[PDB]
RNA sequence: AAGUUUGAAAAGCACUUUGGAAAGAGAGUGAAAUAGAACCUGAAGUCGUGACAAAGACAAUGGAAGUACCUCCAUUUCAAC
RNA sequence: GAUGUGGCCUGGAGGUUAGGACGAAGCUUAUGGCGUGAGCCUAAGAUGGACCGGCCUCUAGUGCAGAUCUUGGUUGGCGUAGCAAAGAUCUAACGGAGAUAUACUCAACAUGCAACGUUGGAUACUGGAGCGGGGAAGGAUUUCGUGCCAACGGCACUCGUA
RNA sequence: UUAAUGAGAUUCCCUCUGUCCCGAGUUACUAUCUAGCGAAACGACAGUCAAGGGAACGGACUUGAAGGGCUAAGCGGGGA
RNA sequence: CGACGUCGCUUUUUGAUCCUUCGAUGUCGGCUCUUCCUAACCUAGCGCCGCAGAAGACGCUAAGGGUUGGAUUGUUCACCCACUGACAGGGAACGUGAGCUGGGUUUAGACCGUCGUGAGACAGGUUGGUUUUACCCUACUUAGCUGGAAAUUGCGAGAAAAAGAUUAUCCGUGCAAAGCGGACGUCGGGUCGUUGGGCCUGGCGAGCGGUGGGUAGUACAUGGUACGCUCAUCACC
RNA sequence: GUGGGAUUGUGAAGGGAUCUCGCAGGUAUCGUGAGGGAAGUAUGGGGUAGUACGAGAGGAACUCCCAUGCCGUGCCUCUAGUUUCUGGGGUUUGUCGAACGGCAAGUGCCCCGAAGCCAUCGCACGGUGGUUCUCGGCUGAACGCCUCUAAGCCAGAAGCCAAUCCCAAGACCAGAUGCCCACU
RNA sequence: UUACGUCCCUCUCCAAACGAGAGAACAUGCAUGGGCUGGCAUGAGCGGCAUGCUUCUCCGGUGGGGCUCCGUCCCGAGGCGCUGAACCUUGAGGCCUGAAAUUCAUGCUCAGGGACACU
RNA sequence: AUCGAAUCGCCACCUACAAGACUGGAGCUUGCUCCCUCGAAGGCGCCAAGUAUAUUCAUGAUCACAAGACA
């Protein structure tokens, strides 16, 4: 990033500081405006409060007007380093229109970084049931979806410096993909 | 020896280089001419395109054979959020042009604007303007605005009014830009005096797009349209394609010249980019100058058409979503996709023709689904032909039953 | 097509260290390894590198006169010489 | 085109006079000097390692920029044209130096990539006029096992008709 | 002269069609970018034009007009 | 309009010549595509007539724009059918073959007529007869990076600027006027050089402000800014 | 002055000298517009009007209005085309024991088919002032009269120039602005 | 030569051969799901006078032929019902979390990394 | 801050304008006469801040880029 942003040269201490500080004006202000809005909305006639419909975030089904919705998500903590996970790849969504010879290699492909970019890991081990799966109907008659259980492991090379993570991925069957959202299963 | 046929070449050549535009935004290259006898007045808006449908009119030109019947016109609809005046500019008169005089900047610019000076906002420091909101309202702040602004008034032909546009009040999921678009809108009318006073007033001010057009009037639109890539002379140029029993290709221009200039002349066409090239339409008739949903939610209903709908079609403008701002509806189509930021000028070519001094009033506007065939208006029209379906026993079972 | 023409003598580089190896870095022999095995001498052409000179587009080169800067070049002078 | 030149240069011979391990020949040059020139000579080598200069005469396979000249080497084009018929490979494990290869910071991604052989699974092709199993002609050790990866198999190899 | 026969030469009709009016869309393999590998042809020197003369059709010459440098993909006007 | 004569222009015809090319400049026609000329067919104006009107003739300025679809023929030409405002003529290596095509022309096979004793010949007819190469430099079309006014340097100083103790020694207003209207103070110190001297700095205040705390109504398109009051802080200082 | 490097090839570690280079600009907007390009061009109908003119026969034009051809710049709402969304269905041969799910026939084949692309096969838009030609005139001499000219003027062509439109500062913009930094 | 900042990596697609561009920068950003809009045309399975379907008790329920032991079980293309069902619907990249109306939920991120700016 | 340089006329009186067939102003006789500021000077600057009572200049040795230059 750029140079008044470097964790290495801010430093862990003034870099918590300065998120921090952010953090408090954002919230500051999102005080102040959530007071004067029940405060103007209460004084408005009902007859000029029809016009008004959302805005002191009196709606249903319905964003927070205040803030965005990152900052209000609750950041637990560091994952655990074995983590295990259960999710519906839409295969067919990336492979729309692809050489049909190519199709099966391409989804191995497709799924290997769809888990690295979730586990941040390189090493995305394919199990042979998941592997069996994807060709089953042949090189270009890959299933439109595919439920998968993604379980991230830690062992590195004795002598190296910094930690390994790899994941094992294998197929979960189902009868249906409908009402299926992402799980972090046990 | 000459050509044994003669016929029109091919493109034109005025419209050359045919390069990719320097912005993607629609800037007026000229104004309409200025005329001091009338009140001072904007002469440009920003808008974004949403979709294209089609309406039903009356025609009322005597002498047609549609004289007195209906018509269906294509349309393009044109989001139109309100517009924010940030600054205050003024040229004077040299013999080598225009030269700007000076900027008069708003005590307050919005977040929006402000991105506009940054490539990474939200990892930066947000330093823009904090110099400047520090030195003004001070005793030497204040002198330098009012020196400024009586330059203004001593030294300038022409006064323009920096406007930049509001993304958050956009709320458009697929435009992804959060910074303003930024541009000058000259303030034509009036003495410069007078062009100040009004250019001072809307200082901090949002501006509507009804203010600056009128529903039955004509614009000038300044876009810029939809990129190709690099294409051959067929599709560039619009050359005729050789034989099937061509030699290394059918798609070219057989002879790209005489021996004789030992040259390719400019004239010659080549195969290169095609699209995103900047154009300036004109005589595009206001249709419809739309309000809010939020504001009035009958867009779509016409005195004839009682039907409650608003402008988004059945299932949303593809690819854009739905207009949730003022709108403006222009005839015919305007150069440049969907999502893009366009530039409506006020007329600059004469419009005493019984075709731009029509009133018009429109009696239906087609809201039908443009994903694949909509036959149908509303959605209320639809349950009406389906009645219940399957989901909805089950969604209504559920309800009736375990719920109460 | 091809001189095995290294060196006087093989004294043909033990040993240490990095490298899977090829090799590199050291250390040794030898008067000399820039004499390390198709090994005397090692040109031209072409290329790499460091330093410097600068230089628009007049293709570059060239001629004649100067100038700026450099010069491991030559010669002369250095007391009334 | 003719002729002249105590005019220049090269390999040898008969004479004469010199030089060289304190460095001959050859080679290198912003090494200068001399000559109108061909050239000659000196300086330096942080070059070389054993022969050789001047002068008189004699002698000849005696002087190169070009002959679509000969032979050897080099070279811009150029990391370019391309390496696209015969459908195709994927996965885990094992093997291998061929890896999970890291100053600081740093939980992992954003800093060791890409590629190999075998086995098990998966998928596909050949489709009996077969990339099946045997012979003639031709070839002659290519057969087999172990080892090995400098060159070669126009990419790669830990594999091989190497 | 001639039935039958003909990858022989010719004319017309039916059918049929992207041959054409007049082009548009899609696929595989390329081109294109990368890793590995890696040539040839050709190569006096070079390479912006106008006119002029000139071995009578110049990249060099005269007089004018252009021309900041380096690059990727194409292209077939010139390089007689 | 123009006999008998006479003076010219042009190089879109042929002829005359033999300067260039024979260690090679690809030959006709068509297709495609661009540009140029004007001796003007149509389109814009304007004169004149054996000019009533309509339709036309002749002429001038003007090449910006336009100038077609087909049957036969390899054809260029020609001719006919048809549309049209009109269906003008030409150049660009008889534009254009590393752009195509290859019907003709003009190799070798073969047939006919005429000629020749013959082999063979024929600007006579006929049929069949390989169309190669761009990755270089320019040109052109798009597409990136990038310095530079002494067009890379000189320090070689030029503003389509202001208007003054020589631009210093304040800000407005006015005509480069006459005038006129405004300006934060106070108490100390240090440090250098003719008048309440320049600069640096500290303490008390005040004012114009920037942010945040607490509060009230209102504006604007209605989440997000501004504005009153009041605290804290920072800046001018 | 200060900062950073280096010097000529037979050794090492230290000292001088002498050279070269950096020492104030970066980064992000809004504009100017020199120069270059340059585009719209035709026809028909209504009406004028069976009028002007003419013995008759015949038989016009401008203002204005409405369409259209060619050309140009776009666009995808509609209509049409296109399908490797092999989307959803059918259907043939082979094949996994059958059903299911499918698979092979380099997209098996057939029908329908969104999105995207796309057609004068669909739809929209295509403008203003001057300077002059040719020519017709005014005033008016030379030449007491006369004469468009000779000194002056007027009017004036699809030509030409500029506006509009496209690229645009190697056209080196001392055009205007946002932030740092440098100087102060 | 400090700061502002720029670029690469990452994500998006109004851009796009590659560069370049437009954007984003913990953001309903991305992912899956739901709903909508639309495409196709009624899935698998089971079953016929009920044990099924439909409707608030009332409706509805085949088949040319054939085989066993009038009646009963069975074989049988096709038909009917559950069933405008099943499946697909953003991906080179349709809509809805900001009008009102089941019309929107839930997961993921946990100091972003690197290089210049900087003789 | 390298940096030593080439350049050698200042101004707040030129730094406004227009016409050479007539632009100092009149007359009538229209090319002569008359009046005036007499129609041919931007102002300063060149060694006593002003025309005089004065005052340091060397040896920088006879030319050498003025060895100095904020007028
Ligand atoms: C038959 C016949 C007549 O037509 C031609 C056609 C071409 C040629 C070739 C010559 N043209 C110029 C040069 O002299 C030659 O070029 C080359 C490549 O040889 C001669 C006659
Ligand atoms: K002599
Ligand atoms: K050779
Ligand atoms: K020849
Ligand atoms: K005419
Ligand atoms: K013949
Ligand atoms: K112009
Ligand atoms: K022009
Ligand atoms: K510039
Ligand atoms: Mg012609
Ligand atoms: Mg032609
Ligand atoms: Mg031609
Ligand atoms: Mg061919
Ligand atoms: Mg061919
Ligand atoms: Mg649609
Ligand atoms: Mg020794
Ligand atoms: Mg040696
Ligand atoms: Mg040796
Ligand atoms: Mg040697
Ligand atoms: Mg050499
Ligand atoms: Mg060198
Ligand atoms: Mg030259
Ligand atoms: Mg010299
Ligand atoms: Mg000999
Ligand atoms: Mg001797
Ligand atoms: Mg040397
Ligand atoms: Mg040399
Ligand atoms: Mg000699
Ligand atoms: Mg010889
Ligand atoms: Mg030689
Ligand atoms: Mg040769
Ligand atoms: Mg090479
Ligand atoms: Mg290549
Ligand atoms: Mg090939
Ligand atoms: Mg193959
Ligand atoms: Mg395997
Ligand atoms: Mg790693
Ligand atoms: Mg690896
Ligand atoms: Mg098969
Ligand atoms: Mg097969
Ligand atoms: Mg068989
Ligand atoms: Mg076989
Ligand atoms: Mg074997
Ligand atoms: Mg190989
Ligand atoms: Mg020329
Ligand atoms: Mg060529
Ligand atoms: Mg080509
Ligand atoms: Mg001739
Ligand atoms: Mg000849
Ligand atoms: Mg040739
Ligand atoms: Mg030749
Ligand atoms: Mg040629
Ligand atoms: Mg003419
Ligand atoms: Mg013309
Ligand atoms: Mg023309
Ligand atoms: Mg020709
Ligand atoms: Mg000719
Ligand atoms: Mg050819
Ligand atoms: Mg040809
Ligand atoms: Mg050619
Ligand atoms: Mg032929
Ligand atoms: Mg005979
Ligand atoms: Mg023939
Ligand atoms: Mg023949
Ligand atoms: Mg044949
Ligand atoms: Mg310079
Ligand atoms: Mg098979
Ligand atoms: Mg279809
Ligand atoms: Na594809
Ligand atoms: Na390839
Ligand atoms: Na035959
Ligand atoms: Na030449
Ligand atoms: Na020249
Ligand atoms: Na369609």
């Amino acid at each position: 990033t750029r140079a008044g942003m470097k964790g290495k040269v801010l430093g862990k201490e003034k870099k918590a500081a300065i998120i921090d500080a952010r953090k408090k004006a954002a919230e500051s202000r999102k005080n102040r405006d959530d007071k004067r809005w029940k405060r103007v909305l209460a004084n408005m006639d009902e007859e000029k409060r029809k016009k008004f419909h959302g805005v002191g975030n009196t709606a249903k089904n319905s964003r927070v007007r205040g803030a965005t919705r990152a900052s209000l998500l609750k950041r637990t903590g560091r994952k655990p380093d074995a983590v295990s996970m259960e999710a519906t790849i839409h295969l067919s969504k990336l492979l729309k229109k692809k050489t049909f010879s190519k199709r099966a290699p391409l989804a191995i492909k497709r799924i290997k970084a769809f888990v690295g970019r979730l586990m941040k890991t390189k090493d995305n081990r394919i199990d042979a049931s998941l592997n069996t799966y994807i060709w089953h109907k042949g090189v270009k008659g890959v299933p439109g979806r595919v439920r998968v259980l993604i379980q991230r492991k830690s062992e590195t090379t004795e002598g190296n410096k910094h930690k390994h993570f790899y994941t094992v991925i294998s197929n979960v069957p189902v009868a249906s993909f409908k009402g299926l959202t992402t799980k972090t299963v046990e | 020896s000459h050509c044994k046929f003669e016929h029109p070449r091919h493109g034109h050549l005025g419209f050359l280089p045919r390069k990719r535009s320097r912005q993607i935004r629609g800037r007026a290259r000229a104004f309409p001419k200025d005329d001091a006898t009338q009140k001072p007045h904007l002469t440009s808006f920003m808008v974004f395109k949403a979709g294209m449908t089609h309406i039903v009119r009356d025609v009322d030109r005597p002498g047609s054979k549609v004289n007195k019947k209906e018509v269906v016109e294509p349309v393009t609809i044109l989001e139109a959020p309100p517009m924010v005046i940030v600054g205050i500019v003024g040229y004077r008169q040299t013999p080598v042009g225009l030269k700007t005089i000076g900027t008069v900047w708003a005590h307050h610019t919005s977040v929006e604007f402000r991105r506009r000076y940054y490539k990474n906002w939200k990892q930066s420091a947000q330093l823009a303007f904090s110099r400047q909101k520090q030195f003004a309202n001070t005793k030497e702040g204040k002198v330098a605005e009012a020196r400024t602004l009586n330059a203004f008034a001593k030294k300038a032909s022409v006064i323009r009014v920096i406007a930049h546009t509001q993304l958050r009040k956009l709320r458009n999921h697929r435009v992804g830009v959060k910074k303003a678009h930024v541009q000058e809108i000259q303030v034509n009318g009036g003495s410069v005096a007078a062009k100040i006073a009004l250019a001072k007033s809307l200082l901090e001010k949002e501006v509507r797009v009804d203010s600056v057009f009128q529903q039955s009037e004509a614009c000038d639109v300044c876009s810029v349209t939809k990129g190709h890539g690099t294409e051959g002379v067929v599709k560039r140029w619009g050359v005729a394609c050789l034989p099937r029993k061509t030699h290394r290709g059918l798609r070219k221009v057989a002879c790209i010249g005489a021996w004789h200039p030992a040259r390719v002349m400019y004239t010659v066409a080549r195969a290169g980019q095609h699209g995103y090239h900047h154009r300036t339409q004109l005589n595009k008739k206001i249709y419809q100058i739309g309000r809010s949903v939020a504001v009035e939610p009958n867009q779509a209903t016409t005195t004839y058409d009682l039907t409650a709908k608003t402008i988004t079609p059945m299932g949303g403008f593809v690819g854009y979503g739905t207009v949730r701002n003022d709108y403006v509806m222009l005839k015919g189509s305007v150069s440049g996709p969907r999502r893009r930021v366009m530039t409506l000028r006020r007329p600059m070519a004469p419009q005493t023709s019984r075709q731009l001094k029509e009133k018009i009033v429109l009696k239906f506007i087609d809201t039908s689904s443009k994903i694949g065939h909509g036959r149908f208006q509303t959605k209320k029209e639809k349950n009406q032909w389906f009645g219940p379906l399957k989901k909805d026993r089950i969604r209504r079972e559920e309800r009736l039953r375990k719920e109460r």
